[PDB]
């Protein structure tokens, strides 16, 4: 007779008919990501089209329930999960407009071709962008590109991103949001949680928090980009100014990773190297998938079962079916989860396969919850379990353990500095970028700005924050950093930031369980049982409870903090505190590179 | 010497679902329980009244066999005393009950790909169960106090579907569970072992 039993009862309607037509839609799915054939793409296509129809017609349905007149937590949330309508909130107009500009990014992003001014060579975003910048060390070659990139793709779609401000901002406006970006903000809201709840600006000031706790340490790491740049490069890049943006590393200043060729310290010591001992002992992805399942049982975790070795797909299917194998795992759910990732000897597969299996066990962990909480509690979780795995096995002294790694071998200095810098540029150059254009995203949902000098604000402080400088001037002509993939295609960015700091906060208190002494970066999480019931306390939670619950389940803070971030490089920046006093520290926001 | 159709009660084709609760009756037989032991490598067989081996020097008058098909979960659900959707709304079992419950794995026999939809389930009755009951009861559910012609706003059916397909891991996997119910009452007793 109560509006709380009604609800119930269709949302156990929701779990099954949803459960059914969920695991249809994403087994064929893999059957795209394995067999991409045509027939199956139309296949599919219905399916996929038919999963949209039944999320449609059960929200609608679900619109009748008042959220007034509901009490439990759980019911709560699964009824205000089903009442997001998004696009269908706006007219019909509107929503086909919409989608069809998404279309029109989507193909243009995907077809992006430049040529050079000999036109021969026709080029794409990738593979060809990407080893021309991590391969090719040539200022001309990168700063042509780039530029060319960057001033056909801008001209295409810089207006069809102002009607998408404007037409998202209209939808949050519908949908009782401020802005778009409250729209984004909505994820980590939790209401009716008493000592966990949390607005929408809280975040926000947690983040500037964060970055008043982190600033010195990316301006000094600047300071030394910069430095053996100069050292590398003198007459291009000048000491006090800011780094110029066509010299990062990757295609648009996301990731430092290329920079280790001409920023190692000491490149006569050898890396962490085991590729050799692979083929020396002639090991497999079978071998390579058992090794993972023998760490994850000594951390306690549940087993493999026999769907999935025998149903994934685990190396390469020859040349008669391509396949595409991004290395992913979505959930079917009923214990049948299943991996695709192209399996070569190496290390990156190691650590890619750990992170999957983290991933993996993720998803089983919550796997008797109902429907609309089998996620992680937030959208920061999945990937952050994923890398603590990886970043656990990472470290030499599993590899000698495992016997890897010869056993008559001490962990060496200069090489562990080497390491040190390896997971350095790879994490901390990703943050400022990431924290910098969701901000914009958020001023430009926000209207603070108006449409004629976004590019000038987005470049100036661009080089205040992030000591990058424009290679060329640009005008509000241009719409530069939509060039990126997840914001030519509405993916949310604080997922990495949330991702790399609750990694760290994890494994900090793993590390403070598994009672390990001395370095924090040589932690391992191997033998550690109760270490593993502490993770798990939190891994079979999902999203039926705040995710500030889950997260004090581990740590026991109900707020994301920056104290892993500050202890897991602290010998590293006492090196480079040691190393600075002989170079300046700061960047200028006056210089750039046609300022002469 | 008469055997008894256990064979033709365990290996059957389409073992109704718990919303038909498939019973078949048991008299004049004479028990073999060697074929309750090697038949299949079974995964549940907690006996509750009668001990799982100091069986077959009992004599019983009859003995009743349930035969469903139910998921993996369900399967620990089934017992004295227990709550869920299908200790509640398909399949009771008295708190009183005295025997043995039987549940092994089928699937390269029952699943399909593409899929099976047939074991067919209830969710949502006016009220609790009685121990021992079947409802097919075909009746779409109401609730709202705007009772009504049904499937619609809040008129729900009673029945749902056993997504069902060969590759589902353990957990949902279709398991096969038949219930062997006694009795220790004054009788002439029929059913009497070797
Ligand atoms: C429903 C019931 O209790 N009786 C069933 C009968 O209808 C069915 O044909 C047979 C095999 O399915 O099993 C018994
Ligand atoms: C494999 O690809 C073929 C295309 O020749 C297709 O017919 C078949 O359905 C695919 N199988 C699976 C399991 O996807
Ligand atoms: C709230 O939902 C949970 C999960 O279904 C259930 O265990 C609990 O009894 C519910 N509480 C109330 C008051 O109905
Ligand atoms: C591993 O590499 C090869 C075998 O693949 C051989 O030289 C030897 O067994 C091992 N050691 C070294 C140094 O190569
Ligand atoms: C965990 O214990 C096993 C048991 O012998 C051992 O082989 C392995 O090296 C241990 N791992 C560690 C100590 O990291
Ligand atoms: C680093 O470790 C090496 C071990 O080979 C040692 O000789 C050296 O003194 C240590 N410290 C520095 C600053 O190299
Ligand atoms: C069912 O009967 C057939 C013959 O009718 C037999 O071959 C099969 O083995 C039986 N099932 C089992 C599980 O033994
Ligand atoms: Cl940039
Ligand atoms: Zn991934």
């Amino acid at each position: 007779s109560t509006t709380e039993e009604q609800a119930k009862t269709f949302l156990e309607k929701f779990n099954h008919e949803a459960e059914d037509l969920s695991y249809q839609s994403s087994l064929a799915s893999w059957n795209y990501n394995t067999n991409i054939t045509d027939e199956n793409v139309q296949k599919m296509n219905e399916a996929r089209a038919k999963w949209s129809a039944f999320y449609e017609e059960q929200s609608r349905m679900a619109k009748t329930y008042s959220l007034e007149e509901i009490q439990n937590l759980t019911l709560k949330r699964q009824l205000k999960a089903l009442q997001h309508s998004g696009t269908s909130a706006l007219s019909a107009e509107k929503s086909k407009r919409l989608n069809t500009i998404l279309n029109k990014m989507s193909t243009i992003y995907s077809t992006g071709k430049v040529l050079d001014p000999n036109t021969q060579e026709c080029l794409a975003l990738e593979p060809g962008l990407d080893d021309i910048m991590e391969n090719s060390r040539d200022y001309n070659r990168r700063l042509w590109a780039w530029e060319g990139w960057r001033a056909e793709v801008g001209k295409q779609l810089r207006p069809l991103y102002e009607e998408y401000v404007v037409l998202e901002n209209e939808m949050a406006r519908a949908n009782n949001y401020e802005d778009y970006g409250d729209y984004w903000r909505g994820d980590y809201e939790v209401t009716g949680a008493g000592d966990y709840d949390y607005s929408r600006d809280q975040l926000m000031k947690d983040v500037e928090r964060t970055f008043a706790e982190i600033k010195p340490l990316y301006e000094q790491l600047h300071a030394y980009v910069r430095a053996k740049l100069m050292h590398t490069y003198p007459s291009y890049i000048s000491p006090t100014g800011c780094l110029p943006a066509h010299l990062l590393g990757d295609m648009w200043g996301r990731f430092w990773t290329n920079l280790y060729s001409l920023t190692v310290p000491f490149e006569h010591k050898p890396s962490i190297d085991v590729t050799e001992k692979m083929e020396n002992q002639s090991w497999d992805a079978e071998r390579i998938f058992k090794e993972a399942e023998k760490f994850f049982v000594s951390i306690s975790l549940p087993y493999m079962t026999q769907g999935f070795w025998d149903n994934s797909m685990l190396t390469e299917p020859g040349d008669g079916r391509k396949v595409v194998c991004h290395p992913t795992a979505w959930d079917l759910g009923k214990g049948d989860f299943r991996i695709k990732m192209c399996t070569k000897v190496t290390m990156d597969d190691f650590l890619t396969a750990h992170h999957e299996m983290g991933h993996i066990q993720y998803d089983m962990a919550y796997a008797a919850q109902p429907y609309l909480l089998r996620n992680g509690a937030n959208e920061g979780f999945h990937e952050a379990v994923g890398e603590i795995m990886s970043l656990s096995a990472a470290t030499p002294h599993y590899l000698k353990a495992l016997g890897l790694l010869a056993p008559d071998f001490h962990e060496d200095n200069e090489t562990e500095i080497n390491f040190l810098l390896k997971q350095a540029l790879t994490i901390v150059g990703t943050l400022p970028f990431t924290y910098m254009l969701e901000k914009w995203r958020w001023m430009v949902f926000k209207g603070e700005i108006p449409k004629q000098q976004w590019m000038e604000k987005w470049w100036e402080m661009k080089r205040e924050i992030v000591g990058v400088v424009e290679p060329l001037p640009h005008d509000e002509t241009y719409c530069d950093p939509a060039c990126l993939f997840h914001v030519a295609e509405d993916y949310s960015f604080i997922r990495y930031y949330t991702r790399t700091i609750y990694q760290f906060q994890f494994h900090e208190a793993l590390c403070k369980t598994a009672k390990h002494e001395g370095a924090l970066f040589k932690c391992d999480i191997s033998n550690s049982t109760e270490a593993g019931q502490r993770l798990l306390q939190m891994l079979r939670l999902g999203k039926s409870e705040p995710w500030t619950l889950a997260l004090e389940n581990i740590v026991g803070i109900k707020t994301m903090d920056v104290k892993p971030l500050l202890n897991y490089f602290e010998p590293l920046f006492t090196w480079l505190k040691e190393q600075n006093r002989n170079s300046f520290v700061g960047w200028s926001t006056e210089w750039t590179p046609y300022s002469d | 010497t008469n055997l008894c159709p256990f064979h033709e009660v365990f290996n059957a084709t389409r073992f109704a679902s718990v919303y038909a609760w498939n019973r078949t009756r048991i008299s004049n037989c004479v028990a073999d329980y060697s074929v309750l032991y090697n038949f299949a490598p079974f995964f549940a067989f907690k006996c509750y009244g009668v001990s799982p081996t100091k069986l077959n020097d009992l004599c019983f008058t009859n003995v009743y066999a349930d035969s469903f098909v139910i998921k993996g979960n369900e399967v620990s659900q089934i017992a004295p005393g227990q709550t869920g959707n299908i200790a509640d709304y398909n399949y009771k079992l008295p708190d009183d009950f005295t025997g043995c419950v039987i549940a092994w794995n089928s699937n390269k026999l029952d699943s399909k790909h593409s899929g099976n939809y047939d074991y067919w389930y209830r969710l949502f009755r006016k009220s609790k169960l009685k121990p021992f009951e079947r409802d097919i009861s075909t009746e779409i559910y109401q609730a709202g106090n705007k009772p009504c012609k049904g499937k619609g706003p809040n008129c729900y059916f009673p029945l749902q579907s056993y997504g069902f397909r060969p590759t589902y891991g353990v957990g949902h996997q279709p398991y096969r569970v038949v219930v062997l119910s006694f009795e220790l009452l004054h009788a002439p007793a029929t059913v009497c072992g070797p």
